[PDB]
DNA sequence: CACGTGTGCTCTTCCGATCTCCGAGTGTCGTTAGGCATTAAGCTGAACGCACAAAGGAACAAAATAAACAATACCACCGAAACAAAGAATTAGAATAGTATAACGCTAACAAACATAAATTAGATCGGAAGAGCGTCGTGTAGAT
DNA sequence: ATCTACACGACGCTCTTCCGATCTAATTTATGTTTGTTAGCGTTATACTATTCTAATTCTTTGTTTCGGTGGTATTGTTTATTTTGTTCCTTTGTGCGTTCAGCTTAATGCCTAACGACACTCGGAGATCGGAAGAGCACACGTG
C-alpha cells in the first residue's frame, strides 16, 4: 500500500540515538505495562546528551595526549577528571583503562 | 663506583609509570591456575572462555587497585608512608566488608 | 546465519562525528560507550519503573523520566538533561 | 584431563603484587602485606567465581562465560565496562 | 470506607506461636517484621528476574527463585532455605 | 455450583505464610509475564524460614531481658548478634532499635 | 490574617549535648571541640540529599506535604533502608 | 566534693545510650531544621509527624554509624579523641567524598 | 648549597600492519495507519491532620570553673624494605591436534495464563484485661580515696 | 580498707497497649480451556584443552644500605564533670483551615495488528594511524667542591 513520506521518530525529535529501539527495549525490558510516547524521546535525549558529554572531554583528551583515536583510557581520564561524571560513575570499572595520575602530596620527595 | 638510586625514586618512578600506562601487571599463566583451583570447590571440571579469565583479571586488578589506594589513605591517616596489614583490615571495616 | 548482534555502535559514532570530526574511536572504546549506554538505560529505566509502581500508575511517562532524571544524576547534569528532554520532547510534539 | 590443581595462590608473586600496589600509589610496602593481598583476592575471587559458577549452572552450561562474570560483578555494585 | 491495609501481620503471628507459644510481640515490632519481609520479597523477586532476562526465559520458576536464594543468602542460610524450599515444592506437589 | 472440598494453597505446601498473596505480588510486580506455580510457594517457604529464624532469636533476647513480649530492640539485637543475618541486613536500619553494647578494648579503663 | 513564616539558622538547633549523645551511642569516649561544626555540615548534606529526593518524590506525586513513605523510598534509594515506618 | 575522673561518666553514658533506644536529638529543633532545608526546594511544605520522625530515627542512625567508623579510624592512629580528619577519612573510605 | 655526570624519558623519523574506514548485500526491526480498551486528568465534598497559639513544668541547654588526661612535638635506634646484578625458570607465542561442548534447529508436552463463581480469610471496630511504665524502698556493684 | 553514687531488684498502682470477639468485603481458589515456553534430541564447528619447541621475559637469590616505624619522654592546651540560671521544649488545650484523598465521570493516549521499506549487521577488501625501532637531546636525580 502507498503510504505518506516515511520519517524516522529519532529525526523528528532531532536525535541520532534511536527512538524506536529504546521504545522496544523498554516496552521488552518488563517496567510497567505501559509506556508514554514521550518516555523513549525523552530518554534517548537524555543518553545522547550523556553520550556526548562523554565523548566531548574524550576527544579533548585525546587529542591532549597527540592522538587522533579514543582508547579506553581517554574514556576513564574523560569520566575520572569530571567532578560531576565521577558521582556517576563511580562504582564502575573500565576494561584498560588505569587510573589517573594520583599521587599523595606526603608521597613526594622532600 | 657504580651507580645506585635512593629508596623511594625508583619506587615513584613505577609508581608514574603504572599510572600512566594500562597494561596487566599480574602475568596471565599463574590467574588462570588460581581461578581454575578456586572454581573446583564449587564444581569440577570447568572449561573457562579466555574472556572471563581476562574479565576477572581486570575487575580483580581493579579491586587491588583502589583496596591499595584506600590503604594508603588510611597509612597516610597513621602517619607513616608505607602500608601494614592493619591498613588493609582498616579500609576493609570502613568499607563494610568483613 | 547466527542471531544479530545488536548494539548502540553506530549511534555512538554518529554522535562522535557531531563533537569531533576529527577524532575516530577504536573497537574497546565502542564496547566500553556500549555498555555505558546499556547501563545508564538500565538505571533510569528500573528508577521510573518504581516511581511509577509507588504512585500506583501503570505508565512510564515523560514525568517519571524526568523524575528519574532527577533523582539519578547529580548537580549540573540534571538540569541539563531535562533541558535536553523538554527541548526534545517538544520538538517531537510539534511534528 | 584427570587434573586436580593445588597452590596456585604462590603464582601471583611479590613483584606481581609490588606493580598492583605501584598502579594504586603505594611507595612503600611492607613484608607482611603479599600473603594478606593473596588471601584478600582468594576471598574476592571465591566470591565472584561463586556467583559466576553460580550462574552458568543457571544456564546448563559447563563453562563460563565472561558475561557471567560481568553479572558476577554487578550483583556485587562492581560494574565491568568492557566485556558486554 | 477507606482503602484496605494490606499486610503481613496474621502469618508473623502464626510463626510465632509456632517457635514460641508464651511470648507476645509489639505493634512496632509488627511493623518492623512487615518491612523485613516486604524487603527480601522485592530482593529475591528483582534478583529472580533479572537472572530470567539474562538466560531469555520468559518466566520465573522455582529454578530462579532457588538460585536467587543461593545467589542472595550467604553461608548456612542458603542451603537451610533450599531445603525449607525443596520439601515444600515436594510436599505441593504431592497434594 | 458445588465444589470440592477448599484448601488453600498455603496448607498444601504446609506453610503459614500465604502462597496466593505472594503470587498475587509476583504477578503484579512487573518481574516477569509469566510467575511458575512452584514460585511462590518456594518464595513463601524462604520467607517463612527467614522470619522464623529472626523470631526465634528475637524471642531468646526478649527471655533474655525478662521480656515476655518483642520490641524493636530484640528484633535489632537478633539480628546484630547473629554472624548470617547480619550480612543479609547489613544496610537495614530499625527504628528504636539502638545499637549493639559494643565498647572498643582500647576505650576500657586499665 | 497572614502570617508566612521563613525559617533561618536553624543548625544551631542541633546542640552540642545532643552531638555528643549521638558520639555517645557511637562508642565515642572522648569528642573534640572542632567536632561539632563539622558534623552539622555534615547532617546537612546528608539531609540535604535525603530531602532533595523526598521533595522530588513527593511532587511527582503532586502532593504539597511530605509524607513518611517518601522519605523510606528517599533512603532506599540511597541504599540506606529503613524499618518500622512501611514499605 | 565527688568529682569522677574524667571519661567515667562518658563510659556509663556510651553503656546508657547503647543500652537505651530513644531519640537523643530534641524534635522541636529538628523539625524547624527539616522545615529550613526543606524551603531551598520548594516552598510552603507541610509535613507529616511521622515523616520528621522518619528523618530523625535516619539521621540519628546515620551519625552514629558514622561516630562508629570514626571512632576505629581514630584508635587506628593511635588516640582516642575524634577529629575532624578521622570523620573526612571516614567519608572518604565509606566513598561519599 | 651548587655545579658536572650519567640516566630515563621524551622527541624526531622511518617501516610494516593490523586495526579502522568504507562498499555491497540483506534480514529484521522500526515506521505508519486505524481501532479499541483503559488509564489518568479534572472537579468536588469530608475530614483528617497540619499549622498556629497559649500557658505552665521541667527538662535540657548554656555558661563558668577546676583539672586531669590526651594529643603532639621531638629524638634514638633498629630492622626491614628498596635497589641491583645474575642465573634460573617460568611464562609467552606460534603450531598441531584432538575434541567436549555449546549454539543453533525442529518437536511437543506440559505448564501457565484467563475467566467465573463460592467462600473462606483478613482487616476494621470495640472492649476487656494484663504486661508493663513508673514510684518507693532494698542490697550490691563499683569507683574514688 | 573504707565510703558513697548509681543500678538493678522487688513490690505495688494505675494504665494503655495487646489480645480476643464480631462484621463484612475482597481476594483466594476450583474447574475448565487455550496457548506459547521450554525440555529433548541431534549436529557442527569452534573454541577449549593439551602439548612441543624455542625464545625470552620475568621471577627468585642475595648482597648492600637507607630510612621509616616505633617506643619513650615532656609539655600545654583543652575536654570533661559539675553546678546554677535562664530558655526553650514538651505536654496539654484549643481553633481554624488547607491540603490530602476518595469518588465520579470522560478525554486523550497507548496497545495491538499488519504491511512496507529503510537501517544496522555481517562480510569483505583498501589504507593509514600507530606500534615498534634508531639516533639524538634534555629534565633531572644524584654526587663532590
Amino acid at each position: 500500500k502507498a503510504r505518506a513520506k516515511a520519517k524516522t521518530r529519532s529525526s523528528r525529535a532531532g536525535l541520532q540515538f534511536p527512538v524506536g529501539r529504546v521504545h522496544r527495549l523498554l516496552r521488552k525490558g518488563n517496567y510497567s505495562e505501559r509506556v508514554g510516547a514521550g518516555a523513549p524521546v525523552y530518554l534517548a535525549a537524555v543518553l545522547e546528551y550523556l553520550t556526548a558529554e562523554i565523548l566531548e572531554l574524550a576527544g579533548n583528551a585525546a587529542r591532549d595526549n597527540k592522538k587522533t583515536r579514543i582508547i579506553p583510557r581517554h574514556l576513564q581520564l574523560a569520566i575520572r577528571n569530571d567532578e560531576e561524571l565521577n558521582k556517576l560513575l563511580g562504582r564502575v570499572t573500565i576494561a584498560q583503562g588505569g587510573v589517573l595520575p594520583n599521587i599523595q602530596a606526603v608521597l613526594l620527595p622532600k | 663506583k657504580p651507580h645506585r638510586y635512593r629508596p623511594g625514586t625508583v619506587a615513584l618512578r613505577e609508581i608514574r609509570r603504572y599510572q600512566k600506562s594500562t597494561e596487566l601487571l599480574i602475568r596471565k599463566l599463574p590467574f588462570q591456575r588460581l581461578v581454575r583451583e578456586i572454581a573446583q570447590d564449587f564444581k569440577t571440571d570447568l572449561r573457562f572462555q579466555s574472556s572471563a579469565v581476562m574479565a576477572l583479571q581486570e575487575a580483580s586488578e581493579a579491586y587491588l587497585v583502589g583496596l591499595f589506594e584506600d590503604t594508603n589513605l588510611a597509612a597516610i591517616h597513621a602517619k607513616r608512608v608505607t602500608i601494614m596489614p592493619k591498613d588493609i583490615q582498616l579500609a576493609r571495616r570502613i568499607r563494610g566488608e568483613r | 546465519k547466527r542471531s544479530r548482534k545488536e548494539s548502540y555502535s553506530v549511534y555512538v559514532y554518529k554522535v562522535l562525528k557531531q563533537v569531533h570530526p576529527d577524532t575516530g574511536i577504536s573497537s574497546k572504546a565502542m564496547g566500553i560507550m556500549n555498555s555505558f549506554v546499556n547501563d545508564i538505560f538500565e538505571r533510569i529505566a528500573g528508577e521510573a519503573s518504581r516511581l511509577a509502581h509507588y504512585n500506583k500508575r501503570s505508565t512510564i511517562t515523560s514525568r517519571e523520566i524526568q523524575t528519574a532524571v532527577r533523582l539519578l544524576l547529580p548537580g549540573e547534569l540534571a538540569k541539563h538533561a531535562v533541558s535536553e528532554g523538554t527541548k526534545a520532547v517538544t520538538k517531537y510534539t510539534s511534528a | 584431563h584427570r587434573k586436580v590443581l593445588r597452590d596456585n595462590i604462590q603464582g601471583i608473586t611479590k613483584p606481581a603484587i609490588r606493580r598492583l600496589a605501584r598502579r594504586g600509589g603505594v611507595k612503600r610496602i611492607s613484608g607482611l602485606i603479599y600473603e594478606e593481598t593473596r588471601g584478600v583476592l582468594k576471598v574476592f575471587l571465591e566470591n565472584v567465581i561463586r556467583d559466576a559458577v553460580t550462574y552458568t549452572e543457571h544456564a546448563k552450561r559447563k563453562t563460563v562465560t565472561a558475561m557471567d562474570v560481568v553479572y558476577a560483578l554487578k550483583r556485587q555494585g562492581r560494574t565491568l565496562y568492557g566485556f558486554g
